[PDB]
């Protein structure tokens, strides 16, 4: 019951979705063929939540994989658990994006998001009781930001009940891997904003931190990136996909972590994060992961908290452990950053409890952290965005499919005015 | 099923491409007989399959003079390509635009977007179009524009990229290469949706300082812009980290519908001998692909700013380190790109590492990188142009040819005042904006 | 200059030279009207307007007619290629070379216009009627002192309005364009100041005239029509209906700058009111403590002060502004 259906639109987004099937099966011991190997019947008890049991006792992810480019495509068919997808749901176009939001939006995805949505039609009248959508996609490439944002508002009009995730790969700060990532973000943000009920910021330039500094890594291969959001997105599901002592749902998660309407993006964060040698020189206890996970160099996005204020924060253990340790942390870890709250929520830490390690450890959490930090990552996106715009420089790709420049004009405003919300909450007294 | 098929104009346009051909056979493993005893599918996009295990380029080869086609009939390279697209003319332009843009060229012209459209219909996935021409020669430039022209008339929106050989500020083999450039430029400025200026001049240093070769022929330089394409087409050929079209070429390095001439630049370029005594960093290689002197155009970057730059690094490259790289590259202050673009950047990794061709002159290197950079420092260039265009003009000097076949003075007017606007239209750009 | 610019100026300037002269013109605008500027310089001044009528007979019994003055005094008409010549070897002369876009066009209603396009500084130049000894003073007009004014006040504290508020400034005007007049006839050999006396002048009628009296009355000073037309439709910008009297007196800026100027030369210091930017010459001392001046830029023009200060005595000379005159005028 509560299946929830997996959409990846976006180079990025089919990477990390294949990744993230590849964690997902290691968790259930789903074999590469996909049929059930493991040993725990646990595993299958809730099987359903993101598999379907196909007939000779096999199992399919429930992954709706969009592109407008064969290549990445062909890639994860061709390589290891990809043999396991139902090869009827991978939908591809010829022409391609170009790295453009108006091809992705307007010209090129008008022409297959039609059949993305038949065959997402499909897989909800197949579930039993639908608990909602999580979209894996970037803000930069065309592909992603346009489809992934004209996929978003087709479904809230065709389910606006529903739930609504999205792992959204912001652009880092300091560099840029496109030229220009202003305008994708920009339209992406203001969809996401009009039709999304979470959304979870994610930038490359933490992770790249993350994995040099904390994990002792000098050769980070976007493998081990996309791993990293995978066990991410792993944790954030298992406290429904698992029995616990305080189990969790994607509604309790939103209900908890969204004071407001607009206010839902959220920063997350992983622990424990240990190098291959300096694992058995520390203790794996719930304070050692608690004090771990609130700090800016454990943040998988580039903003300081401490420039902000924390508004809400959830919090989703897992493997054995004790209710009482948790709370006395969080008691702890709330008592000393008495500054680093918002005033006017009393109590505001939302706390999970699930069974099962996520495989070889002892204990695992997760932390998604609303903050009002984040407001700092728009501004200088929507800086950017106002520099490019001043001189209307790529303006032209934009303009020769249809859209025109008040689009700008009103996605800009948007933005402002949602940093302004944030603005005047971070100060409110 | 992406296809993109080549065009080769002109005697520079067919030798480079014998260079690229052969550098493509050895890619994928390709006899020259079309047959072949990471790889995907790979060769598709550019190779189509017929029946048998012979595979043939979809390449169309035209020139006015049957001299160095005859050359491809009788080399190595002669089982490969498709007998009926070697179209020959009769009489080239003789370095004549007039001559390659409206006498003999118009009389061809037909038979070469027939051909064409054949190879169009016969592919599914038609990304764009790969022009080799040079600049100076009379059918590169005619017969260029015309045949650009004809396109964009049938082919409404898709990708066209040249190859120009920007004509050298000091050496010319040619006399009247600044009529034929003006022409040239001031037709295709409309057409084409980005150039790739490259010259022999830049070659030449390169050649002679980096990979120690004092006395080079035709054959290098046509090895390293091949080299370059490779590089260019290696996501489309190729499984990469992270893969990029044309679509997004044009989409990245354009600014504004005019100014589309980025130059190119590759790394790294070291002989054999050389190739130990350095590991030969990703942030290294960066260095070596932003210096000044390493680019394959005469043009100091220093007078100038980069409005764009696209980096394709291919072999074993790992992306935190590009990052590194191009953060520092950020952080110079002699690399200083235009105020209203923060974003300076497009990134593309591949996994094929670059294959040195047997009987070259480069070593067999893990990574490689080009950089295709737009900047303002090309604007001097036009510049120089205009300035022997003005010369040449203002004692008609030559004139009676163009006049004599097929052209007018007010036409030579008009490209000066196109190539005057453009001018403006760089320095326009180049200043910075208030408030 | 682009909102007050009629929407409708083309098929009202044919309707009026189609009916001889005798139609007024019903100009029409991008709505809305910037109402609060209008009413700023709705009512023209007649503090100067016999130094104008000074300035254009001056001309006139030297050179007989405008039409002589121009042509002997402007040198030939420009092409678009000595336009840039001109214009690039001024940049490297001010030191300011990529700075500014340049832009050439037909549709000015001056000679030229310094904006603020794309967020950055824009150089647009009249190619029509461009002239070889008076373009290089447009140049002196809009980048020595309009675009250096403009890049030194954005250094200071007083660099936006809130600024301006708080350090107690008055308005740039009339200093700012009377500043800039002078320097456009800086160097020359007959420097009249013939643009700055006519723009005041014909205000002046407008605020009493139609547009078809206003046409009429200037006549007397300048024959062509295509010329005639743009000084009627500068006096007249913003009204809707010309047929009744009424003026944008704002072009009067001009020579009431000049006047103040060169009637307090003696006790300004140049270089110091360009450096402190969009500033009044009465503010300088009130401004000198606060300014920001390390990297601050003067004009050229402005190095040999000595040799700056001797024009500014030809300029009066010229135009028959002598030191008694002008202390009568203004017995500050
Ligand atoms: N890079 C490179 N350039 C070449 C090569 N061969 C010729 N060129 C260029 O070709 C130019 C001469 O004009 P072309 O374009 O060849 O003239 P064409 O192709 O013979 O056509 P016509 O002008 O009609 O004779 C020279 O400026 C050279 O730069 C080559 O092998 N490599
Ligand atoms: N975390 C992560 N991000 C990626 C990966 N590959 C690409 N990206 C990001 O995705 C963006 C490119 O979008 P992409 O899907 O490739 O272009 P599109 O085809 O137009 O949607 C870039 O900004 C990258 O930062 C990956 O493996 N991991
Ligand atoms: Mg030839
Ligand atoms: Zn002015």
């Amino acid at each position: 019951m509560r299946e929830i259906v997996h959409i990846q639109a976006g180079q990025c987004g089919n990477q990390i979705g294949a990744k993230f099937w590849e964690v997902i099966s290691d968790e259930h011991g789903i074999d590469p063929s996909g049929n059930y190997v493991g040993d725990s019947d646990l595993q299958l008890e809730r099987i359903s939540v993101y598999y379907n049991e196909a007939s000779s006792h096999k199992y399919v992810p429930r992954a709706i994989l969009v592109d407008l480019e064969p290549g990445t495509m062909d890639s994860v068919r061709s390589g290891a658990f990809g043999h396991l997808f139902r090869p009827d749901n991978f939908i591809f176009g010829q022409s391609g994006a170009g790295n453009n939001w108006a091809k992705g939006h307007y010209t090129e995805g008008a022409e297959l998001v039609d059949s993305v949505l038949d065959v997402v039609r499909k897989e909800c009248e197949n579930c039993d009781c639908l608990q909602g959508f999580q979209l894996t996609h970037s803000l930069g490439g065309g592909t992603g930001s346009g489809m992934g944002t004209l996929l978003i508002s087709k479904v809230r009009e065709e389910y606006p009940d529903r739930i609504m995730n999205t792992f959204s790969v912001v652009p880092s700060p300091k560099v840029s891997d496109t030229v220009v990532e202003p305008y994708n973000a920009t339209l992406s943000i203001h969809q996401l904003v009009e039709n999304t009920d979470e959304t979870y910021c994610i930038d490359n330039e933490a992770l790249y931190d993350i994995c040099f500094r904390t994990l002792k890594l000098a050769t980070p291969t976007y493998g081990d990136l996309n791993h990293l959001v995978s066990a991410t997105m792993s944790g954030v599901t298992t406290s429904l996909r698992f029995p616990g002592q305080l189990n969790a749902d994607l509604r309790k998660l939103a209900v908890n972590m969204v004071p407001f309407p607009r206010l839902h993006f959220f920063m997350p964060g992983f622990a424990p994060l240990t190098a291959r040698g300096s694992q058995q020189y520390r203790a794996l206890t719930v304070p050692e992961l608690t004090q771990q996970m609130f700090d800016a160099k454990n943040m998988m996005a580039a903003c300081d908290p401490r420039h902000g204020r924390y508004l809400t924060v959830a919090t989703v253990f897992r493997g054995r452990m004790s209710m009482k340790e948790v709370d006395e942390q969080m008691l702890a870890i709330q008592s000393k950053n008495s500054s680093y709250f918002v005033e006017w929520i009393p109590n505001n830490v939302k706390v999970a409890v699930c069974d099962i390690p996520p495989r070889g450890l002892k204990m695992s959490s997760t932390f998604i952290g609303n903050s009002t930090a984040i407001q700092e990552l728009f501004k200088r996106i929507s800086e950017q965005f106002t520099a490019m715009f001043r001189r209307k420089a790529f303006l032209h790709w934009y303009t020769g499919e249809g859209m025109d420049e008040m689009e700008f004009t009103e996605a800009e405003s948007n933005m402002n005015d949602l940093v302004s919300e944030y603005q005047q909450y971070q100060d409110a007294t | 099923m992406r296809e993109c098929i080549s065009i080769h104009v002109g005697q520079a346009g067919v030798q480079i491409g014998n260079a690229c051909w052969e550098l493509y056979c050895l890619e994928h493993g390709i006899q020259p007989d079309g047959q072949m005893p990471h790889h995907h599918d790979s060769f598709n996009t550019f190779f189509s399959e017929t029946g048998a295990g012979k595979h043939v380029p979809r390449a169309v080869f035209v020139d006015l003079e049957p001299t160095v086609i005859d050359e491809v009939r009788t080399g190595t390279y002669r089982q490969l390509f498709h007998p009926e697209q070697l179209i020959t003319g009769k009489e080239d332009a003789a370095n004549n635009y007039a001559r390659g843009h409206y006498t003999i060229g118009k009389e061809i012209i037909d038979l070469v977007l027939d051909r064409i459209r054949k190879l169009a219909d016969q592919c599914t996935g038609l990304q764009g179009f790969l022009v080799f021409h040079s600049f100076g020669g009379g059918t590169g430039s005619g017969f260029t524009s015309l045949l650009m022209e004809r396109l964009s008339v049938d082919y409404g929106k898709k990708s066209k990229l040249e190859f120009s050989i920007y004509p050298a500020p000091q050496v010319s083999t040619a006399v009247v290469e600044p009529y034929n450039s003006i022409l040239t430029t001031h037709t295709t400025l409309e057409h084409s949706d980005c150039a790739f200026m490259v010259d022999n001049e830049a070659i030449y240093d390169i050649c002679r300082r980096n990979l120690d070769i004092e006395r080079p022929t035709y054959t290098n330089l046509n090895r390293l812009i091949s080299q370059i394409v490779s590089s260019i087409t290696a996501s489309l050929r190729f499984d990469g980290a992270l893969n990029v079209d044309l679509t997004e070429f044009q989409t990245n390095l354009v600014p504004y519908p005019r100014i589309h001439f980025p130059l190119a630049t590759y790394a790294p370029v070291i002989s054999a001998e050389k190739a130990y005594h350095e590991q030969l960093s990703v942030a290294e290689i960066t260095n070596a692909c932003f210096e000044p002197a390493n680019q394959m155009v005469k043009c100091d970057p220093r007078h100038g700013k980069y409005m764009a730059c696209c980096l394709l690094y291919r072999g074993d490259v790992v992306p935190k380190d590009v990052n590194a790289a191009i953060a520092t590259i950020k952080t110079k202050r002699s690399i200083q790109f235009v105020d209203w673009c923060p974003t300076g950047f497009k990134v593309g990794i591949n996994y094929q590492p670059p294959t040195v061709v047997p009987g070259g002159d480069l070593a067999k290197v893990q990574r490689a990188v080009c950089m295709l950079s737009n900047t303002t420092a090309i604007a001097e260039a036009w510049a120089r142009l205009d300035h022997k265009f003005d010369l040449m003009y203002a004692k008609r000097a030559f004139v009676h040819w163009y006049v004599g076949e097929g052209m007018e003075e007010g036409e030579f007017s008009e490209a000066r005042e196109d190539m005057a606007a453009l001018e403006k239209d760089y320095e326009e750009v180049g200043v910075d904006s208030v408030e | 200059l682009v909102a007050l610019r009629p929407t409708n100026m083309d098929r009202e300037r044919d309707k009026f030279f189609q009916s001889h002269y005798t139609y007024n013109p019903q100009f029409e605008y991008q709505e809305p009207m910037p109402t609060a500027v209008l009413e700023k310089y709705c009512e023209a001044s007649g503090q100067f307007i016999h130094q104008a009528v000074g300035i254009i007979e001056a001309v006139l019994e030297k050179f007989g007619t405008y039409e002589h003055f121009e042509a002997a005094t402007g040198g030939q008409l420009l092409t678009k290629c000595q336009i840039w010549s001109i214009v690039r070897k001024y940049m490297q002369k001010e030191g300011c070379a990529g700075e500014v876009v340049v832009q050439l066009s037909e549709d000015l209603l001056s000679q030229a216009v310094m904006m603020v396009e794309n967020s950055r500084p824009t150089l647009a130049i009249n190619l029509t009627g461009a002239r070889q000894y008076w373009l290089e003073g447009m140049l002196r007009h809009q980048i020595g002192t309009h675009y250096l004014r403009g890049v030194n006040n954005a250094r200071q504290p007083w660099h936006n309005a809130e600024g301006r508020l708080r350090y107690g400034l008055r308005p740039a005007n009339p200093t700012e364009e009377g500043l800039a007049s002078l320097h456009s006839v800086l160097f020359r050999k007959q420097p009249f100041l013939w643009r700055a006396a006519l723009l005041y002048y014909t205000i002046h009628r407008a605020a009493r005239m139609s547009f078809r009296q206003l046409f009429q009355d200037l006549e007397r000073y300048v024959q062509d029509a295509d010329v005639r037309w743009e000084y009627c439709v500068r006096a007249k910008r913003g009204q809707t209906d010309t047929s009744l009297p009424g003026c944008f007196s704002k072009d009067q800026v001009y020579l009431d700058g000049i006047v103040r100027i060169l009637r307090h030369r003696q006790t300004i210091d140049f270089p110091l009111l360009t450096s402190l930017g969009k500033v009044s010459y009465e503010d300088v001392d009130h401004l000198r403590p606060h300014g920001v001046l390390d990297n601050t830029r003067v004009p050229h023009f402005m190095q040999d002060l000595a040799r700056y200060r001797q024009q500014l005595e030809h300029i009066m000379a010229t135009n028959r502004l002598d030191e008694a005159e002008l202390g009568r005028l203004l017995p500050d």
